[PDB]
């Protein structure tokens, strides 16, 4: 917890486009398969 | 009459490349552009080729023998990068140390 | 170096205490908070009066212990 | 000047071309009597075979 | 296609613009270029893939964009690698 | 030749195609596809249509002459 | 943007045709139907062209008919559809005069 | 992982592994923590494990590599041809992994992409196997293409690498040009890709005729292109520079791994799809060529590297002849001398690698090796024999086999010029046996002794090699397995 | 016939618009720095770029004799090809474009990949080794924040179904893009600034300082070509700004008061903005080392231009949200 | 839902575009056959447009020109 | 997107299911299963650690054995559990469960 | 007419391709050569594939031969040699190979002779007229992703290389950091 901290606070570019791009690919892996389901 | 056409230069394109390979002795990099070229006109049939036969097989094959041909311009240009750094010259009697 | 490289971490250390810290620091960067702080300054002046003299109609402003022309 | 040979090449290659299609329309008009060239040809062979046989 | 013409005669106008305005006086070593180099090509090959996809994702279902996504990630492993061994620096 | 045309849409003679590798899925012979591998050649490249196209056109400019 | 020939004919065009397209497909979706099927067995154009004949009397019908019923706004739905090369969206106001006229 | 893709599971675990591999190596050779570690050994050995694991996947797996015959007919078809023709593969490309590992740490080349570049190949390898398309083909013969021309080139600072990368750059680009243009025709004039509507189209119709010019060309073409990756006479003059100039490891990984996968696919498009008398002509030419220049040009060497290289010239020349016959004993009789010749050259090179210690760079320098090494000049040779094709090793099992395939054959004048070159070209091999047993030189080059690893695989190829004529039945009926279900 | 005179009434137009622009990116840059600018050749200066571009009509060329003399005269004509050729796409209202190509995008890509050749020219056919450097350096840095720029042209297509730019706008007509994307607008406004070596990445500008640049050897008008092909680059990815995230010809709120503006007007306004903007940046702001700037396009703006084509192919393919 | 409402409009009025082209190419080839059967009447064991192609599969005629659609 | 799951060769035991989900497949995971995925990894973690120790990293050596042969060991058991599941293997265990 | 315009302006710049004397010449020939068989694309009808030739071909690969070509300043005499001895070989070998273009087209593709009214227009394709671009996509990405990946690997494989080949970082130069105490906080300090 405290390097994962510590890398944000080196590196926040890198950190911010990885956690966008774990959000795009967590929409369809997860929330497409929920919608499909309650559909 | 217009594929007769389309033939006929993707072929002279292919021999002009030819000739470039022959008639540059002591240029190497003129004949990795003939190489290029030869590349170009496969590309040029392939396309010619789809549109006229209605398959999307040509377009396809070209698309790849396009990203195939850039990766080997990279790495053939880094060969005569480093070709060129170890022995300063790009000169082709320096090239032939292995016979 | 090693000892610039045990002070980079001990600085990082030092300002990321806490992940609201850091979450305010990492936003400061990215959404370019001073960058937009200068161009509201730059704003202001652009809409501000300015000083140009005027040349050839208004003259700046002398004092009679001017040394100009013997 | 280069620009002059570069145009003058070009009207050539131009020319070459023109020539090029004289050439397919020669191809185009003269493809009957290879065909039968060709059909005379492949009879001939036929009655060979048929007289080893 | 039947618009590219006006491409190509606009492309004539402003050759004869150019020589126009050139003419109106008349009347009175180191390889990060190298490395650039080759990162252009592999991201122009990126970009040349993407624009299909991104015209065709309506059609392309999951299985399209996961293949892309894979592709992505193959590529991506290559952007680490320059990052790490001191491509993108200079 | 795959159906896949150049315009998204059915291929010119992936019919002709597809009729003449029925035709070897199911024969006894390979020569019994022969009419129907000339077919599929034939609207490949148009040669006896355009034989055939060359030659009234020949007949036409003799009887001028 | 005519619309209408010297004796009161009604031009087939394509700006008359896809302003009457709505009413084409109600009135006859069947022979409409049926030349298509029979396209789709057979691709010749001598094959079948009494189908394609039905169906074109039936469109040259509708045509005249809608004519003689609004004349109009017809023609006014006619002039915007071509001034706009049959953007549907550019012309709004005079598709919903014409349908009021001839109801679907 | 959904169930279409039990038919992908070593490539995809291959292809895996080798990311691993790649980003732990690059995150641990660029680390200020430790001293910048040479990672070369630590990642040939886990790519050596994941060649192991993915062998172990594709032996165990053997029908569950046929899962989605029909999604997966477009790119490629796995058959027990193809499933033998990988197992080979990857047997070789584990036994090029384990040899090489002394070179690294005792010749400082630690690179670790060098391993990454091996995995990556060896999937090109097997997609190459495995493919069925005139577009798979292509795109794994220049994957393969391109991490060769870095293997080449891998030693930056030295002379020889950097003028044997140009020179298999430049003649594999041409190739690869000539090949495209091969397809690019059989396309137009066919309108395929697809082996099987190849196969279709071209079945019962020869392709010497006014009909199908344009595929007679692409067909030649495609064939000049295959004939330069196995190194045959009239295209044949990259092998020997490349194979010198290349680090020790890179050329005995290109003598060895490509020739299977290539063959292999020569096969799958030539013997089944356009299998006509022209392609066995061109091939019996090539062939004669292939053989007689080999011999002659092996016997005027004077440097180990140069002597391998056109050795394995002539062995491509008779897997030539074999191929060339083209029947069902003449196919199985191509599988048996590439298992033999893969075996013998996998030897050579082991024992090369072991003398490279020393830097051995002429065939003088191994001179009083049976005095210094006594087993190891009886293991050299041995293998030097088995070259030759001497009864009781491995190598004349393949040779008479391949001359019964071509007494069969009808080609009494191939078989004839095949004899006379193993006659002719066994000088050299003798030569080689002379400087190790006969002379007695004035100063002896004393050679250190061998890693386990080198060891192991030396012993158990020789075992395999003198003790082959013992029981040869499991390969001949391997290969004859082979080239029955090369078709049904 | 009147594809010319179209062409005509495109290409002259934007020539006034050029010189208009560097007369108001001066104004604006005094009014920024509490100072007035051009006033003394005309009424408010209006007559300053006439003045401008008649002196340096009427200044006497010399020959540099460089031995690449046709190389050296047509790169900056290269260049104004390019920028007109690039301009001569983007529309303007509903029914103003020239060639409503498909590809629009795609063409604009490709427009903006061939101009670093005039670039790279004019840099190898001077005789100093100075301006070859510098060449190559803006030619480097240019590829770089193309790169960046055809991964936000992705982004938009993804949003858009569609490839030209007519039908982009028409997509736009519900919420202009800029509201979704506006970070993804940022990053392409910084993406071509540094297109175009305009306000920070300014390397050829920095005369003054030791990068020097591409146009020290050029005379007048190889230097006034180069000038006007920058500026038409800098009003065309205003334009493309414009029409990608801002809707190009479309009001705001749809109301019927907005409606009455013909459109082309809020193009023009919108263009505006954006100018004005590319001159408050280059003038709030210091500029960047080469190193840095390189280094940030590199590693900054590629990948969150990447993270941000993934997250919009992700809201849209799992939402019914596609067109 | 706007370009569904496009392409409908021009999916009903396909059928009687689809036959006016057809009655038009009907004539033409008829005028065409006639002038092929007037030109080479002279010539013994000719055809009056006889199909170059089997099993029957009536296909339009070969233009020559790739693509002559999109221009 | 179409997808076909036929096999060019016909299983030679009794098949529970033609597509069996991976859910299913991992829940029929029996003990063998679970012994391939332990030795593998075992395997792999033994080989990082020993192969790491020159360089000096055998924390991160034996964790990247470890993801190395968590994958492949998953991948094999998985394999043989389909194979299994499929009828291509001799599943007399989940076929006497069947029935 | 425009075809026949097209291809002899290509056809004369890849001969001057073949035959500069400068290097960068070269290059810019090679460009002018794509750029004609963009115009032939474009007559095809295949406009995707001529935009990506321009970015890809034009873009990519021919600026990196001119960095590399200028990069090198190769000198004349240094690649230089005469052109009238290879003039009978290359003639040869571009007569044998025109002979065999002859003998292709001869058999094969036949050419029409002189058709406008006789084209039938389907008019059942045209409702939704289907892009070059978007067929493309679509196929490339729905059907064929095997031959769509690995080019993935292959541009890995090349980027892979150029690094291992062409990477030379420097052994003792000072790197700025931004990450500096006086950067992140500051405190103010005094003489006092
Ligand atoms: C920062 O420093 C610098 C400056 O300072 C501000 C400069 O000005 C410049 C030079 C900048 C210029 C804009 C000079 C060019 C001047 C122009 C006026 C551009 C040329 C425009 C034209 C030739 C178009 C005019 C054509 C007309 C009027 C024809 C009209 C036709 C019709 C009406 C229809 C037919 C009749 C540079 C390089 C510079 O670096
Ligand atoms: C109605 C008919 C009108 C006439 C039509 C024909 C006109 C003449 C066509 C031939 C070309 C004439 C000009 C050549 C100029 C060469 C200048 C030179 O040395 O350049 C140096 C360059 C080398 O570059 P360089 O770097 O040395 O450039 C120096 C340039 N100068 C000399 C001007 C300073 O040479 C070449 O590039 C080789 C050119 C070879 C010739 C190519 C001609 C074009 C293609 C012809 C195809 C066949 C045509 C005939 C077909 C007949 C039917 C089948
Ligand atoms: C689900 C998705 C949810 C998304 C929510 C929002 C997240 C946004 C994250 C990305 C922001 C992108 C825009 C900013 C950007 O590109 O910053 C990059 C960077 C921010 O990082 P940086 O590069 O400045 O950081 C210094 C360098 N490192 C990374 C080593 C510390 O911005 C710049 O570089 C600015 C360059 C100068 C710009 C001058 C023009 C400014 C014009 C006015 C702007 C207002
Ligand atoms: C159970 C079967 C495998 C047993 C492996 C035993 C250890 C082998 C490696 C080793 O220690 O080599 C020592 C040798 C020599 O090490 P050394 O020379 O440092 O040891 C002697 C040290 N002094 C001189 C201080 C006393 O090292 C190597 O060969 C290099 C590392 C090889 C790593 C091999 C890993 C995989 C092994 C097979 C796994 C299956």
């Amino acid at each position: 917890m405290e390097k994962l901290k510590m890398f944000v606070v080196q590196e926040p570019v890198v950190a911010a486009s990885c956690l966008i791009a774990g959000f795009g690919l967590f929409l369809p892996a997860v929330v497409r398969p929920i919608l499909d389901s309650y559909q | 009459m217009d594929l007769i056409k389309y033939f006929t230069f993707s072929m002279i394109i292919f021999i002009l490349g030819i000739w470039g390979i022959l008639l540059n002795r002591r240029n190497i990099l003129i004949m990795l552009m003939s190489i290029e070229l030869m590349l170009l006109a496969v590309n040029s049939n392939f396309l010619v080729f789809s549109v006229s036969l209605d398959d999307m097989m040509g377009q396809l094959f070209a698309l790849l023998v396009l990203t195939v041909a850039a990766a080997e311009s990279a790495i053939g240009l880094a060969i005569f990068v480093i070709t060129f750094r170890v022995r300063g010259t790009i000169a082709v009697e320096f090239i032939n140390s292995i016979q | 170096t090693k000892l610039e490289d045990e002070q980079r971490e001990q600085l990082a250390k030092e300002i990321s205490k806490d992940w609201s810290s850091v979450f305010e620091r990492s936003i400061n960067t990215l959404f370019l908070t001073e960058m937009v702080r200068g161009l509201m300054l730059t704003l202001k002046y652009f809409f501000e009066t300015k000083v140009t003299i005027n040349y050839p109609f208004e003259k700046g402003p002398l004092s009679p212990r001017f040394r100009g022309e013997h | 000047v280069r620009v002059a040979s570069y145009f003058a090449m070009t009207l050539g290659a131009f020319v070459f071309w023109q020539s090029m299609d004289k050439v397919h329309v020669w191809i185009a008009l003269h493809q009957d009597e290879k065909q039968e060239r060709l059909e005379k040809e492949a009879e001939i062979r036929r009655v060979r075979e048929e007289l080893l046989k | 296609m039947l618009e590219f013409a006006p491409i190509c005669i606009y492309l004539v106008i402003s050759l004869l613009v150019s020589l126009i305005l050139l003419g109106l006086p008349f009347l009175f070593f180191d390889i990060r270029f190298y490395l650039v180099s080759i990162l252009f090509i592999i991201f122009d090959l990126e970009v040349t893939f993407f624009f299909p996809w991104a015209v065709s994702l309506n059609k392309i279902d999951l299985f399209g964009f996961w293949s892309m996504m894979a592709f992505l990630l193959i590529l991506t492993i290559g952007f680490l690698y320059e990052w790490k061994r001191g491509a993108l620096d200079w | 030749a795959s159906g896949w045309g150049i315009t998204g849409n059915k291929g010119r003679c992936y019919d002709f195609w597809m009729d003449f590798s029925e035709c070897m899925s199911r024969c006894r012979e390979p020569k019994d596809c022969g009419l129907l591998r000339e077919d599929y050649l034939e609207c490949l490249h148009h040669s006896k249509e355009f034989q055939r196209r060359n030659r009234i056109y020949k007949e036409e400019q003799r009887k001028i002459r | 943007a005519s619309a209408v020939d010297a004796s009161g004919n009604p031009i087939p065009s394509s700006s008359v045709l896809m302003a009457s397209s709505k009413h084409i497909g109600i009135r006859c979706h069947s022979e409409n139907l049926d030349f298509l099927k029979c396209k789709k067995k057979d691709p010749n154009p001598e094959k079948c062209l009494d189908k394609g004949r039905d169906v074109t009397r039936c469109v040259l019908g509708l045509l005249k008919d809608l004519h003689q019923k609004c004349t109009k706004e017809m023609d006014d739905y006619v002039g915007c559809m071509y001034y706009h090369t049959n953007e549907f969206d550019l012309c709004r106001k005079e598709q919903q005069a014409f349908e009021k006229k001839c109801s679907l | 992982m959904f169930n279409l893709f039990l038919a992908v599971y070593p490539e995809i675990f291959i292809i895996n592994a080798t990311f691993i591999l790649l980003i732990h190596g690059v995150v641990f050779s660029t680390s200020k923590k430790y001293d910048y570690p040479p990672l070369v050994s630590n990642v040939g050995w886990l790519g050596l494990l994941s060649v192991l694991i993915t062998l172990l996947l594709l032996a165990a797996g053997a029908p569950l590599l046929t899962i989605a015959h029909l999604f997966r007919n477009n790119f490629f078809r796995r058959d027990n041809f193809t499933y033998f023709c990988q197992i080979l593969l990857l047997l070789s490309t584990a036994g090029t992994i384990s040899m090489c590992f002394d070179f690294f740490e005792q010749e400082r080349f630690d690179a670790f992409e060098f391993i990454v570049l091996i995995l990556l190949s060896t999937c090109s390898m097997l997609f190459m196997i495995s493919a069925y398309d005139l577009i798979a083909m292509y795109l794994a013969i220049e994957l393969q293409s391109l991490c060769f021309y870095v293997m080449a080139a891998s030693k930056r600072k030295s002379e020889f690498s950097t003028e044997a990368g140009l020179k298999y750059l430049i003649l594999g680009a041409f190739s690869s040009g000539i090949l495209l243009f091969g397809c690019s025709m059989i396309y137009g004039s066919t309108g395929a890709t697809h082996f099987d509507q190849l196969a279709k189209i071209l079945t019962g119709y020869e392709l010497a005729g006014a009909r199908s010019s344009g595929i007679f060309m692409g067909i030649l073409f495609i064939a000049v292109g295959s004939l330069f990756k196995i190194t045959a006479v009239p295209f044949h003059m990259w092998a020997p520079d490349i194979y010198e100039g290349s680090p020790t490891p890179v050329t005995a990984f290109l003598s060895i791994a490509p020739k299977i996968s290539i063959f292999a696919n020569i096969l799958r498009v030539f013997i089944y799809g356009s299998y006509g008398a022209t392609l066995q002509q061109i091939f019996c030419f090539c062939s004669i060529a292939s053989m007689i220049l080999g011999a002659l040009a092996a016997m005027a060497q004077t440097k180990v590297k140069r002597l391998l290289a056109y050795s394995s010239i002539g062995h491509v020349g008779y897997i030539c002849i074999g191929f060339s016959c083209g029947t069902i004993e003449g196919i199985q009789s191509l599988l048996i001398g590439i298992f033999i010749y893969a075996l013998m050259t996998i030897d050579a090179f082991a024992i090369v690698l072991a003398l490279r210690q020393t830097r051995v760079k002429y065939i003088a320098d191994l001179g009083a090796l049976a005095k210094t090494n006594p087993i190891l000049a009886i293991t050299f040779s041995i293998t030097m024999f088995s070259y030759v094709g001497i009864p009781p090793l491995a190598g004349f099992c393949s040779k008479f086999y391949l001359f019964f395939a071509a007494l069969g054959c009808g080609a009494y004048f191939l078989a004839s010029v095949g004899v006379v070159t193993s006659v002719i070209g066994c000088f050299y091999y003798i030569r080689l046996v002379k400087r190790m047993f006969f002379d007695t030189p004035r100063t002896w080059i004393l050679y250190e002794p061998m890693d386990r690893d080198k060891s192991l695989l030396l012993a158990m190829t020789s075992s395999f090699i003198t003790l082959f004529f013992l029981y040869p039945s499991p390969l001949f009926s391997v290969t004859h397995q082979m080239a029955l279900s090369l078709y049904l | 016939i009147a594809v010319p005179a179209e062409i005509l009434g495109i290409i002259l137009p934007l020539l006034l618009g050029v010189a208009f622009l560097v007369l108001a990116e001066r104004k604006v840059m005094a009014f920024v720095q509490r100072r007035k600018g051009p006033d003394v050749v005309g009424s408010f200066g209006l007559l300053q770029p006439l003045a401008d571009g008649l002196k340096l009509i009427l200044k006497e060329p010399i020959s540099p004799s460089s031995a690449n003399f046709f190389l050296f005269r047509m790169a900056p004509v290269a260049t104004f090809m390019l920028s007109l050729v690039a301009w001569a796409v983007v529309p303007f209202d509903y029914g103003m474009v020239l060639s409503d190509s498909n590809i629009g995008l795609l063409y604009l890509f490709a427009i903006s990949s061939l101009g670093v050749y005039g670039i790279i020219t004019a840099g190898w056919s001077s005789n100093s080794k100075y301006a070859f450097l510098g060449a190559l350096r803006s030619a480097a840095q240019m590829v770089s924040y193309e790169v960046s720029i055809g991964l936000i042209l992705i982004t938009v297509l993804i949003c858009v179904g569609s490839c030209n730019l007519s039908e982009i706008v028409m997509a736009q007509k519900q919420i202009w893009f800029g509201i979704p994307l506006f970070p993804v607008l940022v990053m392409f406004f910084i993406s071509c600034l540094a297109e175009t070596n305009r306000a920070p990445f300014d390397l050829p500008e920095a005369e003054a300082e030791s990068v020097a640049g591409y146009n020290v050897e050029y005379s007048s008008m190889g230097f006034a070509l180069f000038f006007l092909g920058e500026y038409a680059n800098m009003i065309l990815m205003s334009g493309l700004c414009t029409s990608l995230s801002l809707g190009g010809w479309l009001p705001i709120l749809d109301l019927p008061i907005f409606k009455r503006i013909p459109g082309s007007i809020w193009f023009s306004i919108k263009v505006i903005l954006f100018l004005f903007l590319y001159i408050w940046v280059r003038a709030a702001f210091p500029r960047y080392r080469y190193d840095q700037l390189m280094g940030l396009g590199w590693k900054v703006f590629l990948p969150l231009s990447l993270a941000w084509v993934v997250a919009v192919s992700g809201v849209s393919v799992t939402f019914p949200w596609l067109p | 839902a706007l370009k569904e409402e496009k392409y409908a409009a021009r999916r009903s009025i396909l059928p009687v575009l689809q036959a006016e082209e057809d009655e038009r190419f009907v004539r033409e080839w008829h005028k065409y056959l006639a002038y092929e059967a007037e030109v080479m009447k002279d010539v013994p064991g000719w055809k009056v447009g006889e199909s170059v192609y089997n099993s029957g599969r009536w296909v339009p005629p070969a233009s020559g020109e790739l693509r002559p659609d999109i221009w | 997107m179409n997808t076909d799951i036929t096999a060019s060769t016909k299983p030679e035991y009794p098949v529970v299911d033609r597509n069996p989900p991976f859910t299913k497949v991992v829940g029929n995971f029996s003990t063998l299963d679970y012994l391939r995925f332990v030795t593998i990894t075992g395997v792999s973690v033994t080989v990082g650690y020993l192969s790491g120790i020159k360089p000096g990293i055998r924390g991160p050596s034996m964790v990247t054995g470890g993801l190395i042969g968590v994958m492949g060991g998953f991948m094999y058991a998985y394999q043989n559990s389909a194979g299994r599941l499929m009828g291509f293997f001799p599943n007399d265990d989940e076929v006497a469960r069947h029935n | 007419m425009i075809l026949s315009v097209l291809f002899s302006l290509a056809l004369v710049s890849g001969l001057m391709v073949v035959r500069a004397k400068n290097p960068v010449h070269s290059v810019l020939f090679f460009i002018l050569v794509f750029c004609d068989t963009s115009g032939l694309l474009l007559l095809l009808g295949l406009d995707f594939f001529a935009m990506i030739f321009l970015v890809v071909y034009i873009g990519a690969i021919a600026v990196l031969f001119l960095f590399v070509v200028m990069m090198f300043h190769i000198q004349i005499a240094e690649i230089h040699e005469e052109v009238l001895r290879y003039l009978p070989v290359s003639g040869i070998i571009g007569l044998i190979l025109w002979w065999e273009m002859f003998f292709i087209l001869d058999n094969e593709t036949i050419p029409l002779l002189p058709t406008t009214s006789l084209i039938y227009t389907v008019y059942a394709g045209k409702v939704r007229s289907w892009t070059n671009l978007e067929t493309l996509g679509n196929l490339l990405y729905t059907y064929y992703f095997v031959w769509f990946l690995v080019p993935s690997l292959i541009l890995l494989v090349a980027m892979i290389g150029a690094i291992v080949l062409t990477m030379h970082r420097t052994t003792k130069v000072k790197r700025q950091d931004v990450f500096r105490r006086n950067a992140i906080d500051f405190r103010r300090t005094i003489m006092r």
